[PDB]
């Protein structure tokens, strides 16, 4: 990577939006973190609740549906440490809420399996498949732990 | 190959 994109890289994992808006050009808003997985300033925001600095990118030309190296989006960050309102902004900004990564996980496998409960719920409602089985053969509902009854009964989607 | 946890942390609001 260039200083310059290690630098939007950081500033975007640290939540510095003054910073952000300094190095965000068309050529550096979806660079890749080469030093690790690929992971786009974005993915960065995406995962550590960076809720600002989110809305920045998206709103500068960020790329919602940029794979890192396992295949997975930012939405798949947001959902795995429970961020709803990150998980909300790149759904409002089109993210695909199927979109699988290398081991067929979705957003809503990550969901499942991490017990987030009003994540679950959001995806749901933006028409995430609960029957989808990952490269283990598992769907989210599968991958819901015992004690989660709350995540069971909405992914089930009895009746109502 | 093992899936890795995906890049991120359970960072308060």
């Amino acid at each position: 990577n260039s200083e310059a994109d290690r630098q939007l890289l950081e500033a975007a994992k640290a939540g510095d939006v003054e910073t952000v808006k300094k190095l965000c050009t068309v050529q550096s808003v979806n660079c890749r973190d080469i030093e690790g997985r690929q992971s786009t300033p974005l993915h960065f925001a995406a995962g550590y609740n960076r809720v600002s600095v989110v809305e920045y990118l998206l709103q500068h030309g960020a790329d919602v549906h940029a794979k890192d190296k396992g295949g997975l989006v930012p939405l798949h960050n947001a959902c795995s440490y429970g961020h709803y309102e990150v998980a909300e902004l790149l759904v409002k900004h089109g993210a695909v809420v199927n979109v699988a990564d290398l081991w067929k996980f979705t957003p809503l496998h990550e969901a499942a399996a991490k017990g987030k409960y009003e994540i679950c719920k959001l995806l749901l409602q933006h028409g995430a498949d609960p029957t989808k089985k990952n490269r283990d053969g598992n769907t989210p509902l599968d991958l819901v732990k015992d004690g989660d009854t709350d995540i069971q009964d909405l992914l089930r989607g009895d009746a109502a | 190959v093992a899936r890795p946890p995906p890049i991120g942390a359970e960072v308060p609001n």
